[PDB]
Parts: structure tokens; sequence; C-alpha cells
RNA sequence: AAGGAGGUAAAAAUGG
RNA sequence: AAACUUGAGUGCAGAAGAGGAAAGUGGAAUUCCAUGUGUAGCGGUGAAAUGCGCAGAGAUAUGGAGGAACACCAGUGGCGAAGGCGACUUUCUGGUCUGUAACUGACGCUGAUGUGCGAAAGCGUGGGGAUCAAACAGGAUUAGAUACCCUGGUAGUCCACGCCGUAAACGAUGAGUGCUAAGUGUUAGGGGGCCCCUUAGUGCUGCAGCUAACGCAUUAAGCACUCCGCCUGGGGAGUA
């Protein structure tokens, strides 16, 4: 299959950006494995650690 | 070092223009990149991962300084007195 | 911090010391000294009370602002300097105005550093602030149990508390001791720790160095006599002899809690040592 | 680090006979050259070239198999070695397979066959065996 | 170096202490030899768990660049010791 | 469809 | 003695990373403390009992104290010489890979002796202490049960600085180098038209060859060269 990011030729990802944040994340707020959304590895990192940091600043729940 | 500080040295120690292989090039950027570790590690001294790197550097240029010194005495000489590395 | 002596002889070894690398100036303020003759532990009425002090060195005392009560002036550390009457050290600070005074030393205190009291005041070591504008977790020292009186909590060496939370009149503070009482929230306290740490852990290794600090021989109540001590007596050595070891004075000695009842604390102090 | 090319030379041709390939392609040097010539004289390869490029120019050599498929050289053995090198005289020159195969010398008169050492009256360094 | 600052309000603040906050904290971010290069307000934001208590909070987003970090550092130890900034994070780039 | 690698549940009297 | 650029480094343009060190922030959960509601059980096991609880336990709601670990991502995935490294943020710092062909011109490989790092337990000093848990106490099982199981529980488990220097410290596989059919994944790149080619890793399958066999097989245990370490029947003994 192919990747959002890959496709859409955006190469940087903002923890801010909690609309798109949400596109990944579960419904109970996991965040959704990689094999399941269809993302790079490369970028898979780059939304875990956008994920965490929004988690942090309040922007995006926990649990 | 910052890649502006290591220009700076191998302009320094360039045998020529347009040298940056030279052993004397080579062995001014590795005291620096010594020096450099070594400042750090004062602070950070349980740092033996980069103490380990800093050694490798330290290897490579005493290989370089014996090739100096058997190819041409007086480079060496000249060369360690310029850097205070005896 | 701590210097080991070499065994040079039976009396050194084992001995330690403070390297006294803190102390940036050894002689006092002259304008802050006042005379202090030994008591040896006797009272008005000339007779021993308090066994086991006396002698020891001639010292000196340094008036401390325990009170720091001169507001909204910048003080800058002139000195840490060793204080033979309290176990921390203490930084002559000297005031924008021109009047110096002694304060106890806190931890990382350096020469050159400025230091303020009063409500305005940051929350940096060796500023002071009443509780109510100190934030709940700071850790503090020479804390006051009456506003205006002068610190008298977390003096010593190393001695902190930290804030824990602000009911009304009161905020609720963690002693050393570790019991957790409450203090009237406009007594003022020392942001930060008492310094000059490592005193505890210094090996005295001889008794004439006690003897030096005043410190008299402590004779053991199972080595006297019977009309000496509850202990005394018994032939040979002996055990204690009795339901529970006893003070010279004939009271119980292990255990036996000796705070007095009814007291006005009881109710601001929350959770005992 | 590389230490014998000439071990090298002999592995490449070894490698390359068992795979049963047509050709092989080493770096060059004048000993390895001498070596090739020496054998395509006494049979066991098809044809020798050499390539005059840079970096030191290349050997290609063509190796050569007989009726049902059988192979000519049936072995190579690196005799003298870095670590311990071997000389013998001329009438201690040693006979590979009671004669059927070759000796490769180095002597004074030029690397040549035992063949050629025993008929000079000359020795040298044994380089190798083949067969 | 760049530098994105993020920061929260309690949502229990008057208007003008809120942009007296603003301003010192600003002011703070602006002093080492940093220059703000930019500095803006996202509102009332809905916190995803309540932090203090609070279910609400004022985001304030800065963006300033320094040759070191001593801005950002003097920021971060007034905002622990605030009791009007919830939460703050400091991202390089 | 059959084999190889990782994680991971639930169960448990005793002696042959 | 004189040249060369292929090995080895350097410059230039790029890539990813739980590599390391130090500070700071954060959510879940466990334990404890206080309080409101509430009644006679809770807990535990194969089944039980010890134990906790009518002085109000367990449950439930709220707040506080404190220590420790970072759910999902997470993957024959990544990084490191090995040990090892997984919340997030900032600072300092090591290594590796890709392309290029200015630059040096063999400056390389191995490495006795030496010098450092090295899981866990353990030792010293000073802190800290939630959880778990040697020792230990009680209950159970049993012919007995110094155990497995249950209820507690100290060292320790955590931090700093020193010490110790060992593990099935394993791929039970020393390092370097070249050469020898193929198919198919995946990580980080590059070049030419979803396809092809290509570099470095990481897996699976499988020729030739090897092997006592099992199996290994371009990440060799094949074919070769260099250097180091090690072996020579089992016990005694890693003992004296
Ligand atoms: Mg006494
Ligand atoms: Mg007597
Ligand atoms: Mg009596
Ligand atoms: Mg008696
Ligand atoms: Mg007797
Ligand atoms: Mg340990
Ligand atoms: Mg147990
Ligand atoms: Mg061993
Ligand atoms: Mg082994
Ligand atoms: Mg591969």
């Amino acid at each position: 299959k192919v990747c959002y990011f890959t496709a859409n030729g955006i190469t940087h990802i903002d923890y801010k950006d909690t609309e798109l944040l949400k596109r990944f994340i579960s419904e109970r707020g996991k965040i959704l494995p990689r094999r399941v959304t269809g993302t790079s590895a490369k970028y898979q990192r780059m939304l875990t650690t956008a994920i965490k940091r929004s988690r942090h600043m309040a922007l995006l729940p926990y649990v | 070092i910052s890649q502006e500080r290591k220009n700076e040295i191998i302009k320094e120690y360039r045998v020529h223009e347009t040298d940056t292989g030279s052993p004397e090039v080579q062995i001014a950027v590795l005291t620096a990149e010594i020096n450099a570790v070594n400042e750090h590690l004062r602070t950070h001294k349980k740092d033996h991962h980069s103490r380990r790197g800093l050694l490798k550097m330290v290897g490579r240029r005493r290989h370089l300084l014996n090739y100096l010194r058997s190819k041409d005495i007086q480079r060496y000489r000249e060369l360690i007195k310029s850097l205070g590395i005896r | 911090a701590i210097k080991k002596y070499k065994p040079i002889t039976n009396g050194r070894r084992n001995m330690t010391s403070l390297d006294f690398a803190e102390i940036t100036k050894t002689t006092p303020e002259k304008s802050l000294l006042k005379p202090l003759p030994k008591k040896a532990g006797r009272n008005n009425q000339g007779k021993l009370t308090v066994r086991h002090h006396g002698g020891g060195h001639k010292r000196q005392y340094r008036v401390i602002d325990f009170k720091r009560n001169k507001d909204g002036i910048n003080a800058k550390v002139d000195s840490i300097q060793y204080d033979p009457n309290r176990s921390a050290n203490i930084a002559l600070v000297v005031y924008a105005d021109g009047e110096k005074r002694y304060i106890i030393a806190p931890k990382g205190l350096e020469v050159g550093q400025i230091v303020e009291s009063g409500a305005e005041a940051d929350i940096k070591v060796g500023n002071a602030l009443p509780l109510q504008n100190i934030p709940v977790g700071t850790v503090v020292h020479n804390i006051e149990l009456k506003p205006g009186k002068g610190g008298q909590i977390a003096r010593s060496a190393g001695a902190s508390a930290q804030v824990l939370g602000k009911e009304g009149k009161y905020v609720l503070i963690r002693l050393r001791s570790g019991e957790v009482r409450m203090i009237l929230s406009t007594c003022r306290a020392t942001i930060g720790q008492v310094g000059n740490l490592q005193h505890e852990l210094v090996n005295v290794g001889k008794a004439g160095r006690s003897r030096w600090k005043g410190i008299r021989p402590t004779v053991r109540g199972s080595v006297m006599n019977p009309n000496d001590h509850p202990h005394g007596g018994g032939e040979g050595r002996a055990p204690i002899g009795r339901p529970s070891p006893m003070s010279p004075w004939g009271k119980p000695t292990l255990g036996k809690k000796t705070r007095r009842g009814k007291k006005s604390s009881d109710k601001l102090i929350v959770r005992g040592r | 680090t590389m230490t014998d090319p000439i071990a090298d030379m002999l592995t490449r041709v070894r490698n390359a006979n068992m795979v049963r390939h047509e050709k092989l392609e080493l770096p060059a040097s004048n000993i390895k050259k001498e070596i090739a010539e020496i054998l395509k004289s006494e049979g066991f390869i098809k044809n020798v070239e050499y390539v005059e490029d840079d970096k030191q120019g290349v050997l290609r050599l063509f190796l050569k198999y007989g009726q049902n498929d059988e192979r000519v050289i049936t072995g190579l053995k690196r005799i003298s070695k870095p670590g311990l090198r071997v000389y013998a005289k001329a009438s201690e020159m040693p006979k590979v397979l009671n004669g059927l195969g070759i000796a490769l010398v180095s002597t004074s008169e030029g690397v040549i066959t035992d063949k050629e050492a025993r008929k000079r009256n000359v020795g040298g360094e044994i380089i190798a065996y083949v067969w | 170096r760049t530098y994105e600052v993020m920061y929260i309000v309690r949502p229990n603040i008057e208007e003008d202490a809120k942009k007296a906050l603003v301003e010192r904290f600003n002011g703070i971010l602006a002093t080492e030899g940093a220059e703000v290069l930019e500095a803006k307000d996202w509102g009332k934001r809905r916190l995803a768990y309540e932090i203090n208590d609070f279910k609400d909070g004022f985001y304030n987003i800065v963006r300033v660049k320094s040759d070191n970090n001593k801005a950002t550092d003097e920021f971060q130890r007034l905002a622990k010791i605030s009791d009007d900034i919830i939460r703050y994070m400091v991202i390089r780039e």
C-alpha cells in the first residue's frame, strides 16, 4: 500500500497539528501501529515523537 | 569542532592551497578534536563511549605522526612544536 | 571536602577533618564580635547542672542576623567565614547602604552573589521571605516560629525544611527531624539548605580533640557506686539489673517520652518525627 | 588486509575452475603475468590477456577444459608463503605428481618451471604446485 | 539556533493579569541576547485532561532565536516558580 | 496449504 | 633511491539512529495517610488456613505523601567494540552509512606484555525506600517439606562516589583481506527508466564446496593468505 506522508510529500510533522495526529491516534488515544496505518517507519518515528509532544502539552489525551 | 573552525585549521596548516589530506592538516584537526573531547570529558567524566572515540582519534594521530617523522624529520619537529603536542 | 589524615600516629589513625575550602576569609569582622566566656555547664547558682561541659578553646561570638528584616535593599556576599559557635559557616554580606551583617551561609552561596529579603524578593538561595510568599515545595532554612523574633529552626550544617502546603493563617512544613508541623505564614525563612554538608562526617579521631571542643568525659552509670547512680554497684561487671535503664537522676531513659502535655504547639504539630 | 597476491591469484583460479567458469579477471602484476604465461605454455589454461589500464592493469585468464568437460587443472597449491618461505636446490627440485605436474619456481634466471630449473641446474623459491 | 516555546496560563486569570504575565515572559525570552522572532496567542483551549484541576488553558506560542539558551532557561525557571503558568515546553526546531 | 521466528494469555492436590 | 592510487584517512554534499553524559517536565499504576458513605466480610488456594476486619475492614469518592518504571508506538526494526540502550524536553558529546572525486601517497593488518570498559549479585560511605523480595516468621502440602503454594517480611532492588571484574559475558563461531550459483523480504541511502541498477546493513530459502552427522552456505562452518588466543582421554581440579 501507500503512506500518507510519502504520498502527500510532507517531510515534517508538527506536534501542534492535532487534527492530523487524530488520524493516526486510536479511539482510546493509543498510537495506531504502522502495519495498520500504512505509514512508513521513517515517518512513524516522527509521528510517535509528535504525538508524545502533544500529549505532554495536553493537546492530545493520554488515555 | 565546527566546520568553520575546521576550515580555519586546514587553511592554517595546509602544505599548499587545496591541501586537505596532508599529515599536517589531519593531525592539526585531530589535535583540535582531541582537545574538544577532553574539555567535554572534564565535565562529563562518566562518558566512556565518547572517550573511546577520543582514544581512536589519539591513535590515528599517533600513526600519522609516526609516518611524518619517518618521511621528513624537520617537518615533524616543526609541526609538533607548532601544535604543542609533545 | 573531607581530608583523611595518614596514620603517622595512633592518635591520627582514622582521623579526618574538613578541608575548609569553602572559607574565603580567615579572620572575622571586628565590629560584629562580642566576648563569650565559658559557663562549663554551671548555672547562676555556680552549680554544675549539665554534665560534660568545660574547658575548650577560647571563642568570640559573631553577631548573626537571624531576623533578616532589612528588606528591599540588596546585599553582596563579601565572604564566607568560619564560626566556632555553630556547625554552619557564616557569610558576611554588605548591604547597598554600607551596613554589614553576618548570616548563616547556605549551601552554594558564593562570594559576590546578591541576596535580598522581603515579600517581593526572588526565590533564590539566601533570600529571606515570609512563608506566605514562599512557594509550596521549596527547601528553606532559618525558619521563624514567631514573626520578627528571628530564625530558630533548621540552622545547623546541612539543615533544611520543605514547605508542603498553605492553610489559612499557617503554612505546613516538613522539618529535618521528619516532623510535619504548622508555622504562622507571617514567619520568615531563607531559601535553600544550610551549607557545610560534610560537617557530620568528620572522624574526631582522638580524645584531646573533644577536649579542645570543650567536651569533658562521660562516665558510664554502670561503673559508679549505688549512691552515685541507679546502675552503680554490683560485684564485677553487672547488667542493667532492673526493668528499665535509668538516668543518673533516677528516671527511665530508654523509650520513655518526655514531651510535656497540654502544650500550645500540640495542635500545630501535624505528624511527629 | 591482502598479504599474498600470488595466493589470491591461485585461489581465484581454483574457485573459477571449480565453478567451471570460462574466464577470470584479476588485478595484474609482473609475477602473476609470468605465472599465467607459464600456465599457458604448459597447457593448463587456454589464453592470457593483459589489459594495460590504470591501477596496475588487469590479467584476463581463459581456462581450458578437455573432452567430457574434464578439468585440465586438477589442483593448485601455494608452496612458499609470507609466513614461511621455501627454497630448493637444483638437485633437490621436487617433481609434482611424479612429473605429471609442474612446480612454478622463481630463480635468478626468471620464474620458470621445475623442468627448466633442473635442466639449467638452478634452484630458487618454489612458488607453487600445479597439476 | 531557533526555539519554539509553548506555555499554558491558568483559565481563571484576569485579562490585565494575563497581559502583564505574557508581557513579562516575552521580555524574559527576549532578554539574554535572544531575539523574539514572533509571539502569538491561540486563545483559551480545552485541555485533554485536567491540569491542577483546570479543564481550560490560555495557550501562548513564542518563537525566539538565540546563540545560547540563557533566556529559555530563565523562562523555564520562572515558569516553574510561577503559579500562573501550568505547562511549558521548549523545542529546538 | 505446509513449515520456520517474537510476544502472549487461562488451567494446575499428592504418590506410583 | 624514485613514482602510482586501487588499501587506509582527509575535504566537499547528504542520512538515520532506545549510542553516551547532565539537568528539567509529564501521564498511568502500586503502597501509605486523612476524611465522607457503608456493613460483616476481605484475601487467598487444587482445596484451605495463617493474616487483615465489628476499635468499622474490604468496596467506593476526594485530597495529600513518596519511591520506582515508562502502556500504545514496537517491527528477523535501530544504535553501540562488548556489556548494553525504549516517556518527553534542552545542553555537551562518540560512532556509523551514502555520493563525489579536489587532497596525502601504503601512512596498512594483527597484536604477547600493557591499559580501559564490562549484565546481575556483592562490598564501603552517604542518601533514599513505592513495588518486588534472598534471610526470616506464620499457614498449607507431605511419611517428613529447612521447598514448590499462601500471608507477611529485612538486606537488596533506586541515587552519588569508590570498590569488585565475573555470567550459557553465546552466533557456544577471533580479527583483517580477497574470491565462489541463485530466489525473496526489510532498515538507511544513491543512480537510470511501477520497473531496472546500485551501496551498506538486517532476515529467510538454497547450489557448488565443506561436514561424523546435525547442518553452514556472499552475514560460510566453502576456497585461500597474514597475525593473535586456545586444545591434546575422564576424574582429581579450576583444587593444592
Ligand atoms: Mg553528655
Ligand atoms: Mg568502682
Ligand atoms: Mg539507688
Ligand atoms: Mg545493678
Ligand atoms: Mg559476675
Ligand atoms: Mg547491582
Ligand atoms: Mg513469599
Ligand atoms: Mg569466563
Ligand atoms: Mg565461550
Ligand atoms: Mg544483504
